[PDB]
RNA sequence: ACCGAUAGUGAACCAGUACCGUGAGGGAAAGGUGAAAAGCACCCCGGAAGGGGAGUGAAAUAGAACCUGAAACCGUGUGCUUACAAGUAGUCAGAGCCCGUUAAUGGGUGAUGGCGUGCCUUUUGUAGAAUGAACCGGCGAGUUACGAUUUGAUGCAAGGUU
RNA sequence: UAACUUGGGAGUCAGAACAUGGGUGAUAAGGUCCGUGUUCGAAAGGGAAACAGCCCAGACCACCAGCUAAGGUCCCAAAAU
RNA sequence: GACAAUGGUAGGAGAGCGUUCUAAGGGCGUUGAAGCAUGAUCGUAAGGACAUGUGGAGCGCUUAGAAGUGAGAAUGCCGGUG
């Protein structure tokens, strides 16, 4: 049995957070939260709401038990992306990309 | 077509020097909202034949009506007041098909009013006959006056 | 009336992107290089029906020289000893008599050698 | 046992039962076909045809009538704007070896 | 200077090969059982080689 | 009909054998030596895999040459380095190294692919009479 | 006849060619035009005479 | 036998607006929930955003620029494969392994062998180190009017035609 | 087995190498200008390592059949150690 | 039945494929249209079917008619994304 929970539009680029995720992917879900509170990137604070918040519909939603589970499905999908610029010199212009993400993790209990 | 289009005075930028391609108006017909190069421009299309083929056409469709038996003579019609009714009837006794065209000698406006609102009924005179009304009839119901106008006319 | 681009464009390339299934990468995925590459493909194909009929007749030719060795004959003089001997089969059969039956083709080695 | 028999401007290496492809022949799908062209047999007893091993046939089933897989026949010039498409099905013949002689 | 092609898919993912982060260097907290950061005080509980900081 | 035998690794069959270098001419040994590597001497001979046989060769410095070869052919090579040709006489390499002087010959004879080096690597060379490969086996093969 | 099965006269029409529409037309590109000079240009050509 | 949201007005929409210019002046982008708002009560993680349930609905996988949802591009999983090899990337030959279809002398992958310097343009001749294209999508070029001439068709014919 | 006449539609007017008869240049040029032939142009296939213009030879499509051309037959690499 | 031809740039000639619309006839569709997606399907080519999934209301077919009728390149235009 899995249980899911996705943040949407994440304002963080997808590159940034798929280096976390790719830490806690497949991993059981209490390492999972050790290695996002112990890792400093920007993203890892966000992932662990997202985590947190799978972990909680697993146990009010499916009544899984929560100390059994595994992080089965981790990853971002590019959300839409903010359209910026900078000023350059000599009149110029130059794109700016804030890219978002949109985070998905699926907890399971194997069964 | 480019003239046509709002605005597009002015060149978009120089000849030269800042690696776009050159271009002359912004309504150019390369350009999303330019002018159409030529197009749909009102014209008529109607064109004429020779009379004696005119007539070599009606009468071509008339005789392909007599010869498939799609052709009937009848005394007359004699409505007063205009009755859908009464002309559905008298097309089912006639056992007429759907497509029926009707050849009065001159207007018959109660013969008009009664048939007009039938599927696959037309109504016509001897001089208002054509091609496409004709060829489209699958049958023509014809009093004995407008048949031997037709025959004086043609 | 107007014809808009519709729909005609679209099959058409999906088509050709379709035929280039396998390719590597872009050429497996974007219509033009993969247009390229198909028509590439179908010229090598013309060409190398052509060129895998020669293939195989080396091919024979090869093993049929390394069994006439073995008989102490070569490839050249086996083949002219069978014309004379009037024998008529070909240098696949040939080849594939050697590898499958040796005492058979050992036996043609004897007509072609008796005919010269 | 084994035939060396010659159709469809071929040779074909032969034994009982054995399924074969060939050129076209002018027959219908479950004839009898007959080979008369047997160049060599093989196996206990060996004969060499001198071109053909005479009165030696070799007697078959016609399982099918059928076509090949198409071939996409595509050529092109480069620069010169000239190219040609063809498509193509080489019909055959699918028989089964009954009988040697 | 600049790119005289694009970069493939397949070159850009090899040159990603070694572009990642590591786990953190972390074990269990002997006082309250939580992850803690090796040779850091565990903030979960405040505690670091048997005693409170 | 399609009906052309093909080898592969299930029914090849690769044997040993031994040729002895002595008294023979290097080019022509070698000639002979790189069809047995290749298979070319089998009815079954399959372009796309190895059907080869081991070859030893044996008494390498006895090969002999014709002619002036001895002190006139030079065999170059480079070291990638500015400069860097380095040059040693056919008689100087088969007195210091014949082993090498054979298994360059041989294998300049086999195609330049991974199936020619896979076949190449079937060659062992030895400048005397003795060979290391007693429990492979070998049968003498005469040349020619 | 009927207006389902309208027949023109054998050989009275005949389909307009149309150009620049593709090589195997053999009218594609250059529109039957050759290569460059004056005639090869939108309304390019001499006075008749 | 006019357009159907890159079309049709510049403007289907709060457009001569936003924006640009001292000014004359230039001048966009942007349509679609559902039949009905019935537009998600309540519970749960979260500061919120966002989400999982529950419910409304035929459908929420129609939940607010909310019909459809192609391609480039970005990810996750995996059947086959790859760390001695020199590659316009395919093609022809071909074991091994994994599958099983519009059932067809099947589908996926590919150890290894042969052959093989993109496309367009422009040229006497271009792998060309000559030109063009980052990629994908949409849009983007012999038309119509009136005369001329020729050919085919048809009617009538020393007449034919308005 | 073409040829000519009339009428509808064209494109072309930068040509190249090779061989040979000549001018020019220096019995220089992958030079340049004429005559003659071939090929390329607009021609794939085999040979000349690779190599428009040389040599053989003109691809309607299919075959895991045969004979040859130029050129070749010790190994790369088919065929004579 | 025979046996003859079928390399090709500019270019001439012919026969066709497919797109939107119209006319007439004949059909299909909430028991699921178009569109999209996938497949090992068919035709000498352009191209034509069939099945399944998605989709949710329109669309084929036949004959004829008419054209804003086919894009890979224009340092093309606009958008999206590398
Ligand atoms: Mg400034
Ligand atoms: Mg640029
Ligand atoms: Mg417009
Ligand atoms: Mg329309
Ligand atoms: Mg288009
Ligand atoms: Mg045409
Ligand atoms: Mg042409
Ligand atoms: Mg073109
Ligand atoms: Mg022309
Ligand atoms: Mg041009
Ligand atoms: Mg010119
Ligand atoms: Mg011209
Ligand atoms: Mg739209
Ligand atoms: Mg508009
Ligand atoms: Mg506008
Ligand atoms: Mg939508
Ligand atoms: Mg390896
Ligand atoms: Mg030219
Ligand atoms: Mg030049
Ligand atoms: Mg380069
Ligand atoms: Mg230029
Ligand atoms: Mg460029
Ligand atoms: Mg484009
Ligand atoms: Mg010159
Ligand atoms: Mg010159
Ligand atoms: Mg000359
Ligand atoms: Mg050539
Ligand atoms: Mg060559
Ligand atoms: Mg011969
Ligand atoms: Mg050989
Ligand atoms: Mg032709
Ligand atoms: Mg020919
Ligand atoms: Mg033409
Ligand atoms: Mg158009
Ligand atoms: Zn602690």
């Amino acid at each position: 049995m899995e249980a899911k929970a996705v943040a949407r539009t994440i304002r963080i680029a997808p590159r940034k957070v798929r280096l976390v995720l790719d830490l806690i992917r497949g991993k059981n879900a209490a390492e999972a939260i050790a290695i996002l509170k112990l890792t400093n990137k920007a993203s890892s604070p966000v992932i662990e709401k997202v985590l947190m918040s799978a972990l909680a519909n697993a146990e009010h939603n499916y009544d899984m038990n929560t100390d059994e589970l595994v992080v089965k499905e981790a990853y971002a999908n590019e959300g839409p992306t903010l359209k910026r610029f900078r000023p350059r010199a000599q009149g110029r212009a130059s794109a700016i990309n804030k890219r978002t993400s949109h985070i998905t993790i699926v907890v399971s209990d194997g069964k | 077509n480019r003239s046509a289009v709002s605005g597009g005075g002015r060149k978009p930028w120089k000849q030269k020097g800042t690696g776009r391609a050159r271009q002359g108006t912004i309504r150019a017909p390369q350009w999303r909202g330019g002018g159409i190069v030529f197009g749909p421009t009102p014209r008529s299309y109607a064109y004429k034949m020779p009379k004696k083929m005119r007539r070599l056409a009606l009468r071509s469709a008339l005789s392909f009506k007599a010869q498939e038996n799609g052709l009937t003579v009848v005394d007359a019609f004699n409505f007063e007041a205009p009755k859908t009714k009464e002309f559905k009837n008298v097309l089912s006794t006639l056992e007429q098909p759907k497509k029926v065209l009707v050849v009065t000698e001159n207007e018959d406006v109660n013969v008009e009013l009664s048939a007009r609102n039938i599927p696959g009924v037309q109504v016509t005179t001897a001089q208002g006959l054509n091609v496409l009304d004709i060829t489209n009839a699958d049958s023509l119901v014809i009093t004995e006056a407008a048949a031997k106008k037709v025959e004086e006319v043609l | 009336p107007r014809v808009k681009g519709g729909t005609v464009t679209r099959a058409r390339r999906k088509k050709t992107i379709k035929l280039a299934k396998g390719y590597f990468g872009s050429k497996h995925t974007l219509y033009k290089v993969a247009k390229q590459q198909v028509m590439k493909s179908g010229q090598y194909a013309f060409r190398d029906r052509r060129q895998r009929k020669r293939d195989f007749r080396k091919l024979w030719i090869t093993r049929i020289n390394a069994a006439a060795r073995q008989h102490e004959m070569s490839y050249s003089r086996l083949m002219n000893g069978l014309k004379k001997a009037g024998i008529d089969i070909n240098r696949k059969m040939l080849s594939e008599i050697a590898i499958s039956d040796e005492k058979a083709f050992a036996q043609l080695v004897t007509k072609a050698k008796d005919a010269l | 046992m084994f035939a060396i028999i010659e159709t469809g401007g071929k040779q074909i290496k032969v034994e009982e039962g054995q399924e074969i492809f060939v050129e076209k022949l002018d027959v219908n799908e479950g004839d009898t076909f007959t080979f008369d062209k047997v160049l060599f047999v093989g196996g206990d007893s060996v004969k060499v045809g001198a071109p053909t091993v005479e009165g030696a046939t070799v007697t078959a089933t016609v399982n099918k009538q059928g076509r090949g897989k198409k071939i996409t026949v595509f050529t092109y010039k480069r620069r010169k704007n000239s190219k040609r498409k063809k498509g193509h099905r080489q019909p055959y013949t699918k028989l089964t070896i009954d009988k040697i002689n | 200077a600049v790119p005289k092609r694009r970069t493939s898919k397949t070159r850009k993912n090899k040159r990603r090969t070694h572009f990642k982060i590591s786990v953190p260097g972390m074990t269990e907290c002997p006082n309250c059982g939580e992850y803690k950061l090796s040779h850091r005080v565990c903030k979960n509980c405040g505690s670091y080689n048997g005693e409170e900081v | 009909m399609r009906q052309t035998f093909m080898a592969n690794e299930s029914n090849i069959e690769r044997k040993w054998y031994v040729i002895d270098a002595e008294g023979q001419t290097l080019g022509r040994l070698s000639s002979e030596v790189a069809s047995i590597l290749r298979g070319k001497n089998k009815v079954t001979y399959t372009p796309h895999v190895d059907t080869g046989d081991y070859v030893i060769v044996i008494n390498a410095s006895k090969i002999e040459f014709t002619g002036n070869k001895e002190t006139d052919k030079v065999y170059y090579r480079h070291s990638n380095h500015p400069g860097g040709i380095k040059s040693i006489t056919a008689g100087e390499l088969r007195r210091t190294n014949p082993e090498r002087l054979i298994e360059n010959s041989i294998k300049g004879m086999l195609p330049s692919t991974r199936l020619g080096e896979k076949q190449g690597k079937k060659l062992f060379v030895y400048g005397g009479a003795e060979h290391p490969h007693a429990a492979q086996q070998p049968e003498n093969y005469e040349l020619r | 006849m009927k207006l389902h099965e309208l027949k023109p006269a054998e050989g009275s029409r005949k389909e307009r060619n149309r150009v620049g529409r593709g090589v195997a037309t053999g009218n594609g590109k250059t529109s039957g035009r050759g290569h460059k000079g004056q005639k090869a240009r939108s309304g390019g050509g001499v006075r008749p005479g």
